[PDB]
C-alpha cells in the first residue's frame, strides 16, 4: 500500500483547516444575527419617524375638510366689524368640526 | 473495494458548494435592494439638509433680534 | 377808484393773502402725507412676492372659482 | 399730341378699371359680412333650433315608450290582476253563500228531526215507561207477586197450624192411653 | 365787470362743490380704509408673533433633545417606571443634581487630601 | 379751461376712491385670531370649532377601526371623509408613479359638498340606504326583488311561464322569514338602541306566535293524516 | 361807512366767505388725518401715521423674513453647499 | 414732352395698382365662392338646397388682359339692374329674411313642442296617480281577499262546529233511545220472568209442604200402629 | 504507540473530517436561511417605511421646489 | 489525493472569494444606509420635525 | 491542495473581520439613534377629526329616511302579525274540527 | 382779473396732489390684498397645526423646561470640571 504517514499528514492538515473553517462559520453566524438585529432596530427607528411624520398628512386632511366653510358662507357674510358699510351675526368660522375617540377607549 | 468515506465527502462537499452558491446569489440580491434604496433615498437627506438649514437659520434670526420669547 | 371800491380792493388783497398762506400750509401737509404714503408703498412692495410664493399652499377662490 | 391722347385714354381706362374693381371689392366685402354675421349666423341658429327640435322629439318618443309599453302596460296588467281578484271574490262570495245555505239547511233539518221526531218519540217512550210499564205492567206484576206470596204464606201457616193440631192430638192420645 | 363777475361766480360755486366732495370723501371713505388696513396688519403681526412663539419653543425643545445625556436619563426613567412607577423620586433631575453635588464634594475632599499628602 | 379740466380730474379721482374696495378678512383669519385673542375668546372658539361627540352616538353611527385608527360610516356610504381621504390616497399613488404634486396642495371638496348640500338647501334613484343594502345582500333575485318591492310597494317581476310578461308581486307575498332577515340586517346597519329594542320585541313576537304557529302547523298535518286514517277506517 | 357795493358783487363777496369757511373745514379734516396725537387725546380712532406706516410696516417686515426669505435662503445655501462638494470632488479628481 | 413723361409715369403707377387691385378682387371672389359654397352646404344640411350659381358672382379673369386703349367699366361686369348692390345683395338679404322667418316658424314649432311636452308630462302624471291608486286597490284587493276568504272560512267552520256538536247530541239521543227502550223491555221481561219463576218456586214449595204433610201423616200412623200393637 | 490503534486514529481523522463537514454544511445553511428569511424582509420593510416617510412630507417638497427650482 | 476532491476545493475557494467580495460590497452599502438612517432620517428630518410638532403642541395646549 | 484550503481560510477570515467591523459600527451609529427614537418621537393618536356636516347628515338620514322606512316597516309588520294571528285562529278552529270529528267517529 | 389767474395754479397743484394720492391708495389696496391672502394661507396652516395638536398626545414632552435647561447647562459645566480634574490627575500620575 501507499506509505500511510503521507495520508495521515494530509488528513491532519485537512482536520486543522476544517476546524478553523467551522469556527469561522460560527463567527459568521453570530455576526449575521447581530446584523439582522441592527437592521431591525433601524427599521424600528424609521417606523417611529413615520409615526412622527403622519401628523403632516393629518393636518392636510383637517385643513381640506374644514375649508368647506368658504363655499358654505356667502359674500354678504364677510363684512364684519370695520367692513360693515354704513347705512352677533356668527363671525365666519370655518366648517364646524367634531372629534371622535379612536384609540379604542370611550 | 474503495474507501467508503470518499463518496460521502464528495456528496457532502457538493452540498456545501450548492448552498454557498445560493449564499452568493442571496447576498447579491441583497446588494441590489440595498443599492436601489440608497438612490431612492437620495431625496431624503436633501429635505433634511434644508430642514436643518431652516431650523438653524430661524434660531440665528432669533438671536439677530431679541424676539425670542422665553420657554414654558 | 371809488372809496367803497378801494376798500373792497384792499379786502380782496388781504383775504387772498390769507388764501395764499393757507394753501402753502395745505400743500406742505399734503406733500408730507403723500411722501409718507409713498414710503409705506415702498416698504410694502416686497410682500407681493412672499404672498405669491406662499399662496401655493391654499388659495381657495383662485382655484375654487376656477371650476365655476 | 397723338401719343398724349392715346396715353390719356389709357389713363382714363385704368382709372375706370381701378374704381370698378374697388367698388366690386367693397360690395363683395359688404355682402360677405352679411352672409357671415347675418345669413350664416342665422343658419347656425336654425341648426341649433332644429337640434332642440330633435331632442324634444326624442324625449317625446321616449315618453310614449314609457307610456304605452311602460305605463299603459302597467295599467293593463294591474287592472287585469284587480279584475282577476274581483271575479275571484265574486266566486268566493258565491261559494260562501252556497256552502252557508247548505250548512244551515243541514243543521235546521237535523234540528227539526230532533225536535219533531226525536223529541216526540222520546216523550212517547217516557209515557210508555211510566204510565204503561211502571205504573201499569210493572206495578201489576208486583201486585200479583205480593198476592201470590200472601196466598203461599197463608197456606204455609195453615199447614203449620195443621202440624200443631196433629201434635196436640198426639199429646192428648198419649194421656188417653192411661 | 359784470361778465367777469358771473364767470368767477360760477368758478367759485363749482369749486365749492368739488371741495365739499373731497372733504366728504376724506371723512367717509379714507378713515375706514386706513382703519381696515391697520387692523389687517395688526392681525398679521399677531399671526407672525404666534409663528415666532412656536418656532422658539421648537428651538428650545431641539436644544434640550440635542443632548445625549438627557436622552439616557429619560430612557432609564422609562425603564424604571416599567420596573416600578410609584418611585418617582428614584428618577428625578433634582435628585440627579443632588447626587452630582455629593460626587463633587467627594472629589474636592479627595483633592484636598491628596494635597495634604 | 385748465381749472375746469383739473376739476373733472379730481372729480374722477374722488369717484375712484369711492369705488375702492378693501378685501375683508376671510375664514381662517377669523378662526385663528379669535381663538388666540382672549382667554374667554379662546375658550369660546375652542368650544365652537371642535365639539366632542357623545361616544355612544359616534359608536352608533360610525365604525371605528383601531388597527388603522380610521373612522367610517356604518352603512358604507361615502362621506366627506371618504372623498378627501380617497383623493389624498390616489394623489399619493400618482406621486409614487413620479407624477408631480398638484397646485394648490390643499383642495376644497367642492363638487361632493355641492351636489348634496345645495340639494339639502333646496329641501339608480334609490337612496343611499337601499343602495348599500343591495350591495350587502347577495345577488339572489328573490331578495333583490323584495327590496325593489318595499322600495316601491310592489316588484314588476317577469313571469316564468312560456308567456313572457311582467306581473306585480307585493311585499306580503315573500315569506315572513325573508322580510325579517331584511329587518335584521337593517338593524345591524343601524345599531341605534331604539331600533334594537324594536327588533328584539318584534322578533320575540315572531318567535312566540309564528314559531308556535309552525309547530301547530306540523302537528295539524300529522293529526289530519290521522283524520284520513280514521276516515278510511270508518 | 356802509359800503354800497353792487348786489351781484355782494353775493360774490358772500361766496368768498363761504369758500373761505369750507377750505378751513377741509384743512381741519386733513389736519385730523395727519393728526399725530391719535388715542393720546380723548379719542379712540387711529390716524394715518407710523402707527400704520413705516414704524408699523417694518415691524411686520422683520418677522416676515422668517417665512418668506429664510425659506428660500435655506435651499439657496443647500445649492451653494452642493456646488461646494462638487468643486471639492473636481479638485480631488484633478 | 414733360406732360408725356408725367402721364406715362402716372399710367405705369395706375397699371401696377390695377394689377394689384385685380389680384385682390380675384382673391375676394374666390373666397366669396368658398363662402357661398359653405353657406349652400349648411342650408342643404337643413334640406334647403340653395342654388350655388344664383348667389355666386362671375368676373372674367381675363378682363384686365385687354389693351388699355379699350375701356373697362362697372357696367361691363354689372350692367344696370344687375349690380351687386342692385340684384345680388338684395337677393341675399331676401334669403336672410327667408332664413329669419324660417327661424321664427321653427321657434314657434319648438314652443308648440314644449307645450305638447308639458301636456305630455301632465297626462303621464295623471295616468301615474291613476296607476298608483289602482295598485292601492290591487293591494287592498289582495288584503280584502285575505280577510274575506278567511272570515268566510271562519263562519263556515263555525257552522260545521255547530253541526257536529248537534249531530253528536242527536247520536247520543239515538243511543239513549235504544238504551232506554232496551232497558225498559229488559226490565219488563225480567219482572215477568221473575213472576213466573216465583210462581214455579212457590208451587213447588207448596207441593213440598204437602208431601211433608203426607210424610208426617204416615209417621203418625206408623207410630200409632206401633203403640197399639205393643 | 500501537498499530491497530494507529489505524484507529486514521479512522478517527476520517471521522472528524466528516463531522466537521457536517457542521460546515449546517452553519452555512443557517446563514443562508438567516439572509433569506430575516435580513431581506427587514430590508423590504425598511423600504416600505422610507417610502411612507418620503411620501408623507412631499407637500413640503413641492413648496420647496416651486420657489427654489431645485 | 482524490483529484475530484481537489476540484471540489477549487470550486469552494472560488465561491468563498466571490462571497468575500460580495460581503465587502454589502458592508459598503450597509454603512451608507446607516449614514442615511442615523444622520438624516432621525438626525435632521426626525429631530427638526419633532421639534416643530412638540413645540406647537406645547404652545397650543398652554392656550387651552 | 493547501493553497486552495488556505485561500478559503483567508477569504472567510476577511469576511468575518469585515462583518465584525460593520456590526460594531452599526451598533455605535444605532445607539444614539435608538435612544432618540425610543423616547420623544413616541406619538399616540387619540382622536380623529370628523366634520359636523356628515354627523348632521347621518342624523337627517336616520330621522327622515331610515325613520320613515322603519315606520312603514313597523306598520306592515303589525299587519303581518295580524295575518299570522288570523291563521292561528283558523288553525285552532281546524283543530277543534279534527279533534271533535275524531272523538265522535271513534265513539261510533 | 388777476384773481382767477392766481386761483388756477393752486387748483392745478391740488389736482396733481389728489390724483397722486389716488394712485398711492390704489397701490395700498393692492398691498392690503396681498397681505390678506398671506394671512389666510398662514392661518390655514396654523389652524391645521392646532387641530392636529388638539387630537394627538405626546407622552414625553417636558413641563418645567426652565429647570431642565438651567440643570443641563449646570451639568455640562460640571462635566467640564470633571474633564479638567481627571486630566490633571492623569498628568500628575504620569509625571
Amino acid at each position: 500500500m501507499d506509505s500511510i504517514d503521507e495520508q495521515i499528514a494530509i488528513k491532519r492538515k485537512e482536520l486543522q483547516s476544517l476546524q478553523k473553517i467551522t469556527s469561522l462559520t460560527d463567527g459568521l453566524k453570530i455576526q449575521l444575527t447581530e446584523l439582522n438585529e441592527q437592521i431591525k432596530e433601524m427599521g424600528m427607528n424609521a417606523d417611529s419617524v413615520a409615526q412622527l411624520m403622519n401628523n403632516w398628512d393629518s393636518i392636510i386632511n383637517n385643513i381640506s375638510q374644514a375649508s368647506l366653510g368658504l363655499l358654505q358662507y356667502a359674500e354678504g357674510d364677510y363684512e364684519i366689524g370695520p367692513w360693515k358699510d354704513s347705512k352677533e351675526d356668527l363671525v365666519p368660522l370655518p366648517e364646524t368640526m367634531v372629534r371622535i375617540r379612536v384609540d379604542g377607549n370611550e | 473495494m474503495e474507501n467508503p468515506h470518499e463518496q460521502v465527502q464528495a456528496n457532502i462537499l457538493s452540498r456545501i458548494i450548492g448552498n454557498v452558491k445560493r449564499l452568493n446569489e442571496s447576498v447579491a440580491i441583497l446588494n441590489q435592494e440595498l443599492v436601489t434604496i440608497n438612490n431612492r433615498n437620495k431625496n431624503l437627506e436633501i429635505m433634511g439638509a434644508i430642514c436643518d438649514n431652516y431650523h438653524s437659520s430661524v434660531q440665528f434670526n432669533l438671536e439677530a433680534t431679541n424676539n425670542k420669547k422665553p420657554p414654558l | 377808484i371809488s372809496t367803497t371800491d378801494k376798500y373792497f380792493i384792499e379786502q380782496r388783497n388781504i383775504v387772498l393773502q390769507e388764501i395764499n398762506e393757507t394753501m402753502n400750509s395745505i400743500l406742505n401737509g399734503l406733500n408730507g402725507l403723500n411722501i409718507s404714503l409713498e414710503s409705506s408703498i415702498a416698504v410694502g412692495r416686497e410682500f407681493q412676492s412672499v404672498s405669491d410664493l406662499w399662496k401655493t399652499l391654499y388659495d381657495g377662490l383662485e382655484s375654487l372659482s376656477d371650476e365655476a | 399730341k397723338k401719343t398724349l391722347d392715346d396715353l390719356t385714354a389709357q389713363q382714363k381706362n385704368l382709372q375706370d378699371t381701378v374704381t370698378t374693381f374697388e367698388t366690386i371689392i367693397s360690395e363683395l366685402y359688404d355682402v360677405l359680412r352679411i352672409i357671415s354675421s347675418e345669413v350664416q349666423e342665422s343658419n347656425r341658429t336654425e341648426t341649433e333650433l332644429v337640434g332642440l327640435k330633435q331632442n324634444l322629439i326624442n324625449n317625446k318618443l321616449k315618453l310614449m315608450n314609457v307610456l304605452e309599453t311602460g305605463i299603459m302596460y302597467k295599467l293593463e296588467i294591474l287592472q287585469e290582476q284587480l279584475d282577476l281578484q274581483l271575479k275571484n271574490l265574486e266566486k268566493l262570495s258565491q261559494d260562501t253563500k252556497e256552502e252557508s245555505r247548505l250548512n244551515d239547511t243541514k243543521l235546521m233539518d237535523l234540528q227539526i228531526k230532533y225536535e219533531n221526531e226525536i223529541k216526540p218519540k222520546i216523550d212517547k217512550t217516557d209515557i210508555f215507561i211510566q204510565e204503561e210499564l211502571i205504573s201499569g205492567k210493572i206495578n201489576k206484576l208486583n201486585d200479583e207477586i205480593k198476592q201470590l206470596q200472601k196466598d203461599f204464606e197463608v197456606e204455609v201457616k195453615e199447614i203449620e197450624i195443621e202440624y200443631s193440631l196433629l201434635s196436640g192430638h198426639i199429646n192428648k192420645y198419649m194421656n188417653e192411653m192411661l | 365787470t359784470t361778465q367777469s363777475l358771473l364767470k368767477e361766480s360760477e368758478s367759485l360755486d363749482k369749486i365749492t362743490a368739488m371741495i365739499k366732495n373731497v372733504t366728504a370723501a376724506l371723512k367717509n371713505n379714507l378713515p375706514v380704509y386706513v382703519n381696515q388696513v391697520h387692523e389687517v396688519c395688526k392681525s398679521t403681526n399677531s399671526i407672525l408673533d404666534s409663528w415666532i412663539n412656536i418656532h422658539s419653543q421648537a428651538g428650545y425643545i431641539h436644544k434640550l433633545m440635542s443632548d445625549q445625556t438627557y436622552l439616557k436619563l429619560i430612557n432609564d426613567r422609562l425603564h424604571n417606571e416599567n420596573v416600578n412607577t410609584n418611585d418617582e423620586d428614584g428618577s428625578t433631575l433634582h435628585n440627579v443634581i443632588a447626587l452630582k453635588k455629593k460626587e463633587i464634594l467627594d472629589l474636592r475632599q479627595k483633592l484636598e487630601n491628596r494635597k495634604g499628602e | 379751461e385748465s381749472l375746469d379740466r383739473c376739476i373733472d380730474d379730481i372729480n374722477r379721482a374722488v369717484d375712484s376712491m369711492s369705488t375702492l374696495y378693501f378685501k375683508p378678512p376671510g375664514i381662517f383669519h377669523n378662526a385663528i385670531l379669535q381663538g388666540a385673542s382672549n382667554k374667554a375668546s379662546i375658550r369660546k372658539d375652542i368650544t365652537r370649532l371642535i365639539k366632542d361627540c357623545n361616544h355612544d352616538e359616534a359608536y352608533l353611527l360610525f365604525k371605528v377601526n383601531p388597527e388603522k385608527q380610521s373612522v367610517s360610516r356604518r352603512d358604507g356610504k361615502e362621506g366627506v371623509f371618504d372623498y378627501v381621504i380617497k383623493r389624498d390616497t390616489d394623489m399619493k399613488r400618482n406621486r409614487r408613479l413620479g407624477r408631480p404634486g398638484e397646485k394648490p396642495i390643499i383642495h376644497v371638496p367642492k363638487e361632493v359638498y355641492l351636489n348634496k348640500d345645495r340639494l339639502d338647501l333646496n329641501n339608480n334613484s334609490s337612496s343611499g340606504t337601499f343602495k348599500a343594502l343591495s350591495a350587502v345582500f347577495k345577488d339572489d333575485p328573490q331578495i333583490q326583488r323584495l327590496l325593489y318591492a318595499l322600495e316601491n310597494g310592489s316588484v314588476l317581476m317577469e313571469e316564468e311561464s312560456n308567456n313572457q310578461r311582467r306581473k306585480t308581486i307585493f311585499v306580503e307575498d315573500f315569506p315572513t322569514d325573508l322580510i325579517l332577515k331584511v329587518m335584521a340586517e337593517v338593524t345591524d346597519l343601524w345599531p341605534l338602541t331604539e331600533f334594537k329594542q324594536d327588533y328584539d320585541q318584534l322578533y320575540h313576537n315572531y318567535e312566540q306566535l309564528s314559531s308556535k304557529l309552525r309547530f301547530i302547523k306540523k302537528e295539524v298535518l300529522l293529526q289530519d293524516d290521522r283524520l284520513k286514517t280514521m276516515s278510511q277506517y270508518h | 361807512m356802509e359800503h354800497n357795493l353792487s348786489p351781484l358783487q355782494q353775493e360774490v363777496l358772500d361766496k368768498y366767505k363761504q369758500l373761505s369757511l369750507d377750505l378751513k373745514a377741509l384743512d381741519e379734516t386733513i389736519k385730523e388725518l395727519n393728526y399725530s396725537q391719535h388715542r393720546q387725546q380723548h379719542s379712540q380712532q387711529e390716524t394715518v401715521s407710523p402707527d400704520e406706516i413705516l414704524q408699523e410696516m417694518r415691524d411686520i417686515e422683520v418677522k416676515i423674513g422668517l417665512v418668506g426669505t429664510l425659506l428660500k435662503g435655506s435651499v439657496y445655501s443647500l445649492i451653494l453647499q452642493r456646488k461646494q462638494e462638487q468643486e471639492s470632488l473636481g479638485s480631488n479628481s484633478k | 414732352n414733360i406732360q408725356s413723361d408725367k402721364l406715362t409715369s402716372s399710367i405705369k403707377s395706375r397699371k401696377l395698382e390695377a394689377e394689384g387691385i385685380f389680384k385682390s378682387l380675384l382673391d375676394t371672389l374666390r373666397q366669396y365662392d368658398s363662402s357661398i359654397q359653405n353657406l349652400t352646404r349648411s342650408r342643404s344640411q337643413l334640406g334647403h338646397n340653395v342654388n350655388d350659381s344664383s348667389l355666386k358672382i362671375n368676373i372674367s379673369e381675363n378682363l384686365l388682359d385687354r389693351d388699355f386703349h379699350e375701356g373697362i367699366s362697372y357696367e361691363q361686369l354689372f350692367p344696370k339692374g344687375s349690380g351687386i348692390n342692385e340684384s345680388i345683395k338684395k337677393s341675399i338679404l331676401k334669403l336672410n329674411d327667408e332664413i329669419q322667418e324660417r327661424i321664427k316658424t321653427i321657434e314657434k314649432d319648438n314652443i308648440t313642442l314644449e307645450k305638447d311636452i308639458k301636456n305630455l308630462k301632465h297626462d303621464i302624471n295623471e295616468k301615474t296617480q291613476i296607476n298608483e291608486k289602482l295598485e292601492l286597490e290591487l293591494s287592498e284587493a289582495n288584503s280584502k281577499f285575505e280577510l274575506s276568504k278567511q272570515e268566510n272560512e271562519r263562519l263556515l267552520v263555525a257552522q260545521r262546529i255547530e253541526i257536529e256538536k248537534m249531530e253528536k247530541k242527536i247520536n247520543d239521543s239515538n243511543l239513549l233511545m235504544k238504551t232506554k227502550i232496551s232497558d225498559a223491555e229488559e226490565l219488563v221481561t225480567s219482572t215477568e220472568l221473575k213472576l213466573e219463576e216465583l210462581k214455579v218456586d212457590l208451587n213447588r214449595k207448596r207441593y213440598k209442604l204437602h208431601q211433608q204433610v203426607i210424610h208426617v201423616i204416615d209417621i203418625t200412623s206408623k207410630f200409632k200402629i206401633n203403640i197399639q200393637s205393643s | 504507540m500501537d498499530s491497530a490503534s494507529k489505524e484507529e486514529t486514521l479512522e478517527k481523522l476520517d471521522q472528524e473530517i466528516t463531522v466537521n463537514l457536517q457542521k460546515i454544511d449546517s452553519n452555512l445553511s443557517f446563514c443562508f436561511h438567516k439572509i433569506t428569511q430575516d435580513i431581506i424582509p427587514h430590508v423590504a420593510t425598511y423600504s416600505e417605511i422610507c417610502e411612507r416617510i418620503m411620501d408623507s412630507t412631499e407637500w413640503l417638497g413641492t413648496m420647496f421646489q416651486e420657489t427654489g427650482l431645485v | 489525493m482524490n483529484a475530484n476532491k481537489q476540484r471540489q476545493y477549487n470550486q469552494l475557494a472560488h465561491e468563498l472569494r466571490e462571497l468575500q467580495t460580495n460581503l465587502q460590497e454589502t458592508t459598503k452599502q450597509l454603512d451608507i444606509m446607516s449614514k442615511q438612517c442615523n444622520e438624516n432620517l432621525v438626525g435632521q428630518l426626525g429631530k427638526v420635525h419633532g421639534s416643530w410638532l412638540i413645540g406647537s403642541y406645547i404652545y397650543y395646549m398652554e392656550q387651552m | 491542495m493547501t493553497d486552495a484550503l488556505e485561500q478559503s481560510v483567508l477569504a472567510l477570515e476577511g469576511t468575518v473581520s469585515v462583518l465584525k467591523d460593520s456590526v460594531e459600527s452599526l451598533k455605535c451609529a444605532n445607539e444614539p439613534s435608538t435612544n432618540l427614537a425610543s423616547t420623544m418621537l413616541q406619538t399616540k393618536r387619540v382622536f380623529r377629526l370628523v366634520p359636523e356636516y356628515d354627523v348632521e347628515r347621518s342624523k337627517l338620514d336616520l330621522i327622515e329616511e331610515v325613520e320613515p322606512l322603519v315606520r312603514t316597516l313597523g306598520d306592515k309588520l303589525r299587519k303581518s302579525m295580524g295575518r299570522m294571528q288570523r291563521e292561528l285562529d283558523t288553525l285552532q278552529q281546524t283543530y277543534e274540527l279534527n279533534d271533535l270529528r275524531l272523538k265522535k267517529n271513534i265513539s261510533m | 382779473n388777476t384773481i382767477q389767474q392766481l386761483l388756477l395754479p393752486k387748483i392745478r397743484e391740488l389736482s396733481d396732489s389728489i390724483i397722486t394720492l389716488d394712485s398711492n391708495f390704489t397701490r395700498l389696496n393692492f398691498i392690503h390684498e396681498s397681505l390678506a391672502d398671506l394671512n389666510e394661507s398662514l392661518g390655514s396652516l396654523l389652524y391645521g397645526i392646532m387641530s392636529n395638536s388638539w387630537c394627538v398626545e405626546f407622552s414625553q414632552a417636558p413641563h418645567d423646561i426652565q429647570d431642565d435647561l438651567i440643570a443641563i447647562k449646570q451639568l455640562k459645566s460640571l462635566e467640564d470640571e470633571k474633564n479638567n480634574l481627571v486630566m490633571e490627575l492623569s498628568n500628575m500620575e504620569r509625571g
